[PDB]
């Protein structure tokens, strides 16, 4: 059994070239065979190819045959996956897995094409545009009183660049009836995302409320307290 | 060059209940389809191979029938641990061109509860910083089929607006939607009414959401 | 009459390339060959990936006829021993049937001698030299793919004293003889392999070769069936798709043996002989022996 | 007859190149005429040597007419006279193998004593040359000395030995602890 550990997000403009990585341990690396299984934000899982450890044969799938590129090193059993040509298309999370085989001095090997084993996931967004703190505009209060009697307010995180943006309220404190919406990207190449939380409206003044806004990408975490109306 | 599809784009199945998606290919797999379980941001979870074969540690619910060109993945027992997308990838080839379906998504059934709609104004922080963003917000609705439109003052909008929903809410099985208005400071001051419209079963007639200025 | 044959030809490099280019166009696999270096990033290693098929490899009796203006000459001499002036020899039109059968340490399915066990080496006496032995009777390797062959504990034991009354110190007067198995190397050369019923065996052979000489007891063997392999053709390696069927059965008849001897103990007392095979020529040699090309005019 | 020199635990590779032949057969044996290595076709073949678990050849370059004799983790055992018997050309070798290891550990105090003891093959009287890291040297054939370290004489020293007009160079570290008044 064993365990995939892959390398940390990357960001790519398009034309580039990126490698990543995928630490395989806890079972003689030789007697598996990995394959890498890319997926794109809101699509579904795509096969991009699968190298047969024991011999260093690859087969890649028919479309990204030429720019795509699988290596293992036995000594250090790790797996790679070179991308050239980085299209912007190509911004998706990149999964190494594997199943075993049997090999290792046996000539033993069923060449099982499923995948038993998978990684974290790297995320790989290749854009133009550049890494950047988003800007945490507050969602005032509509009014008091609302549909039902439960006042709902939040933030509006809009303009950052890579994707992974983490929200909280009350440092963690409140957690109940919060919504943090997944993120869109917007035409100008920067994501926007809004996080809410409904509350009733009697609480609104004497309990305030906070927005905790992190992005590692650019270093950036902002507090915005979400003023009553 | 195997072309896989699982019929049933989205399954809506009462917790508890038995559930059955459908995997066909355009060319014979010959037993060589394997099913996978995929939670929000997490890696796939291998379920079966081999076409009716289960891998360790998956419960005798989920069962795997079918060769050829269709096969089905069958989940008595619903429980909760069983929200997910479901794939099947066919692996019958050489050399290896492998493929997969597009998935069924296995969503929650339960009552139809119409959305609680909420609309906000560009924050003055925004309109000083320079644009303007409306913000309506579908509050806690059942089906995920929910309709939203906007106003400018009374003129329909359209393009300028960017919605997104919620994965499943795992205490009420209900989801919520956020749909953003963008104009910039400019167009913003010039008009006055700016309305968010919604529809959905649950919600009798249309719900209007709007303010002005 | 009166003619010369021996360790050299007729058909041994013809046949072997009959054989692999036979192999070829039947049992497809997964290729993969080293061609050596030069330098500055550019260095090949041909892989290639064909559809590899599941199909079964059956042996054809192959005829070798007189090529061209040449003629065979069959030495008739019912003992022939390799290298040497044969005295009953005569023209032939083709040889025999010949079954080209591909395996390690066991000659099977083959041309069994008609008087005694015969012997026969390029040189004795360099112990890096294989040894090839023809039979006088047959014996029985019936094998299934469920990981075994088994043949009969009595039949073999005898044919082992038959061949111990002649190893290396030539029809030896007498000493030890001593059977052990093989001191290493490839899987192919470690084992009995062969390819059965398509399949490729590696039956583990210690029980046939460690021994000691001067009511339904059946020698059982642990066989396997590799998918990896390493090429008899030529330095490659190869694979294979895995099995199919759930009833792979093989019955060969062990027609000879291929076997080399221990040194550092040339003339002494006793003598050890391992099982040998690796080179498929070897195998060709042991049918081909009694003839040879002349030219015709 | 060449001569080739090697250290105890690496791995050495003797030479043989087929008179201008490809990949043909081939076999590497010692002075008793015990089969160490061969092939048979196209697969390998291992004898009843002492080698035989540490013995090995390079398949790649059989078809270049190259077919080497790769002998890991040498052994001081291992010094004996390798023929290499392609179609009739026994080209010869003499493998000796060496070992150099310093008595006195590592971690040693300024003032103390270091030695290195020559582990050498049965037959064979080099020569040897230490320097250490502040050029100090010594020389001898066995057993070589230094009465009082210095704390100059922390780091990796190199031992060069000489047999048959060859050498190996052995580099060793050697701790010389530091001290205050
Ligand atoms: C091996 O099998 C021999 C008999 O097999 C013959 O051929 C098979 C295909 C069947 O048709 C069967 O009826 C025939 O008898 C035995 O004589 C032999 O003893 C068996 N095993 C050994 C170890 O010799
Ligand atoms: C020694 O050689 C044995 C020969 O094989 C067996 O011989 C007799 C005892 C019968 O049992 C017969 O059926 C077998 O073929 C091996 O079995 C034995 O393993 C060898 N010795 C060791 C220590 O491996
Ligand atoms: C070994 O080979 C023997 C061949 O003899 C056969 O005898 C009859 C059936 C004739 O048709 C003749 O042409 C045959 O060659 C077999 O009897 C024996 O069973 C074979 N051994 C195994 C294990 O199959
Ligand atoms: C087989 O051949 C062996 C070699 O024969 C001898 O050497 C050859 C070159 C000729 O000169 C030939 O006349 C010699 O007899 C013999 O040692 C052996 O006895 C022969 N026959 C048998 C049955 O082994
Ligand atoms: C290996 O590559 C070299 C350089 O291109 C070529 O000359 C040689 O013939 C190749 N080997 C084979 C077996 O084709
Ligand atoms: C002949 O030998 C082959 C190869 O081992 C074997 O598969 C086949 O069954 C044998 N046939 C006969 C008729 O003995
Ligand atoms: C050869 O086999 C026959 C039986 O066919 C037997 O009488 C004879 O002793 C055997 N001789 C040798 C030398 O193997
Ligand atoms: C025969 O073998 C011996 C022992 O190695 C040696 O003379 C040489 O290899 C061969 N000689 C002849 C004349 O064939
Ligand atoms: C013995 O013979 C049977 C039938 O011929 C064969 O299937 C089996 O593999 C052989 N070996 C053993 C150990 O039964
Ligand atoms: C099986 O093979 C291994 C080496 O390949 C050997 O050590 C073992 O003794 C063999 N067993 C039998 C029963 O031949
Ligand atoms: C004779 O007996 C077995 C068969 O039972 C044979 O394989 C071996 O070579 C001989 N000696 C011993 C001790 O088995």
């Amino acid at each position: 059994q064993v365990q995939l550990l892959e390398s940390g997000a990357e960001v790519k403009k398009p034309g580039s070239s990126v490698k990543v990585s995928c630490k395989a341990s806890g079972d003689t690396f030789i007697r598996y065979s990995f394959t890498w299984v890319r997926q794109a934000p809101g699509q579904g899982l795509e096969w991009m190819g699968r190298i047969i450890t024991i011999l260093d044969v690859a087969h890649y799938a028919p479309h990204l045959q030429g720019r795509v590129t699988i290596t293992a090193d036995k000594s250090t059993s790790t797996v790679y996956l070179e991308l050239r040509n980085l299209r912007s298309d190509d911004t998706a999370v990149y999964f190494c897995a594997g199943v075993y085989e049997g090999e290792a001095d046996e000539g033993e090997y069923d060449n099982n094409g499923f995948l038993k084993h998978w990684g974290q996931g790297t995320l790989v967004t290749v854009t133009s545009a550049s890494t950047k703190g988003p800007s945490v505009f507050p969602l005032a209060p509509s009014s008091k009183s609302t549909s039902g009697g439960t006042a709902a307010l939040g933030c509006l995180v809009k303009d950052y660049f890579p994707q992974p943006v983490t929200v909280s309220w009350n440092s963690g404190a409140l957690t109940s009836g919060v919504h943090t919406f997944p993120a869109v990207l917007q035409s100008s190449g920067l994501y926007s995302l809004s996080s809410v939380v409904t509350v009733p409206s009697s609480s609104l003044g004497t309990q305030t409320y906070i927005c905790n806004v992190n992005h590692k990408p650019s270093n950036t975490k902002v507090d915005k307290k979400v003023e009553p109306k | 060059e195997l072309e896989l599809t699982q019929s049933p784009a989205t399954l809506s199945v009462s917790p508890g209940e038995r559930a059955t998606l459908s995997c066909r290919a355009s060319e014979s797999v010959s037993s060589d389809l394997a099913w996978y379980q995929q939670k929000p941001g997490q890696a796939p979870r291998l379920l079966i191979y081999g076409a009716s074969t289960r891998a360790t540690g998956v419960p005798a619910r989920f069962s795997g029938s079918g060769s050829g060109a269709e096969f089905t993945l069958t989940i008595s027992s619903l429980q909760s641990e069983d929200f997910a997308v479901y794939y099947c990838q066919q692996y019958n080839n050489w050399p290896p061109r492998y493929t997969f379906g597009q998935g069924t998504r296995l969503e929650i059934k339960r009552t139809v509860a119409a959305p609680s709609v909420f609309i906000f104004p560009p924050s003055d922080e925004q309109l000083k910083s320079g644009t303007a963003s409306v913000v309506c917000l579908l509050n806690n609705f059942y089906p995920r089929e929910a309709k939203v439109q906007w106003k400018v003052d009374n003129a329909l909008q359209s393009g300028n607006s960017q919605e997104s929903v919620t994965e499943q809410d795992s205490k009420d099985s209900t989801y919520s939607l956020s749909s953003t208005l963008t104009l910039s400071k400019a167009d913003y001051e010039k008009h006055k009414v700016y309305a968010c419209e919604v529809t959905h079963q649950g919600l009798s007639s249309p719900v209007t959401k709007s303010f002005n200025r | 009459t009166e003619n010369f044959n021996m360790w050299k030809n007729d058909m041994v490099e013809q046949m072997h390339e009959d054989i692999i280019s036979l192999w070829d166009q039947s049992l497809k696999p997964c290729v993969k060959l080293t061609p050596l270096c030069v330098g500055a990033g550019s260095c090949n290693t041909s892989v290639i990936t064909q559809a590899c098929p599941k199909v079964s490899f059956e042996p054809i009796p192959i005829h070798y006829c007189a090529p061209a203006g040449f003629a065979i000459l069959k030495c008739n001499n019912k003992t022939f021993n390799g290298t040497g002036p044969c005295t009953n020899v005569s023209t032939v039109q083709c040889t025999h049937g010949i079954r080209p059968v591909v395996s390690t340490q066991l000659l099977l399915n083959g041309s069994l001698a008609e008087e005694e066990v015969v012997i026969r080496s390029v040189n004795f006496t360099d112990n890096a030299k294989t040894i090839i032995v023809q039979l006088n009777t047959s014996v029985e390797i019936n094998c299934t793919g469920a990981g075994h062959c088994n043949i009969s504990r009595a039949k073999w034991n005898n044919t082992l004293k038959q061949i111990a009354s002649k190893l290396r110190e030539q029809f030896g007067n007498n000493k030890t003889i001593i059977f052990k198995q093989s001191s290493g190397g490839d899987p192919e050369i470690v084992t009995h392999s062969f390819n059965c019923g398509g399949e490729f065996f590696y039956c583990n052979s210690t029980q046939l070769f460690n021994s000691t000489w001067f009511g339904s007891d059946t020698i059982t063997l642990p066989c396997r069936i590799k998918q990896i392999i390493n090429m008899w053709q030529k330095v490659g390696k190869a694979m294979y798709a895995p099995p199919i069927s759930g009833q792979i059965r093989c019955s060969s008849n062990i027609t000879g043996l291929l076997l080399t001897r221990d040194g550092g103990n040339s003339n002494n007392e006793s003598e050890i002989f391992r099982p040998g095979g690796g080179d498929m020529r070897d195998n060709w040699r042991s049918e081909l022996y009694k003839y040879k090309v002349v030219k015709i005019e | 007859k060449k001569v080739v020199l090697g250290k105890k635990g690496d791995t050495v590779e003797l030479t043989c190149t087929a008179s201008q032949k490809k990949s043909i057969q081939f076999h590497w044996k010692n002075s008793n005429q015990i089969k160490i290595l061969g092939n048979q076709g196209s697969f390998l073949t291992k004898g009843p040597s002492k080698l035989n678990d540490r013995a090995d050849s390079r398949r790649s370059l059989w078809d270049q007419g190259n077919f080497p004799l790769i002998i890991k983790n040498l052994k001081i055992e291992d010094s004996d006279t390798y023929i290499c018997e392609v179609e009739d050309q026994k080209e010869e070798v003499q493998l000796l193998v060496f070992g150099l290891t310093a008595n006195s550990d590592t971690h040693l105090l300024q003032g103390q004593s270091l030695t290195l003891t020559l582990e050498s093959p049965p037959g064979s009287s080099p020569s040897v040359q230490c320097r250490s890291p502040r050029g100090k040297n010594i020389q001898g054939g066995k057993t070589l000395s230094v009465s009082q370290l210095e704390l100059q004489d922390s780091g990796t020293w190199t031992c060069t030995v000489l047999q048959n007009q060859k050498k190996v160079e052995f580099k060793i570290d050697i701790v010389v602890l530091a001290f205050q008044k």
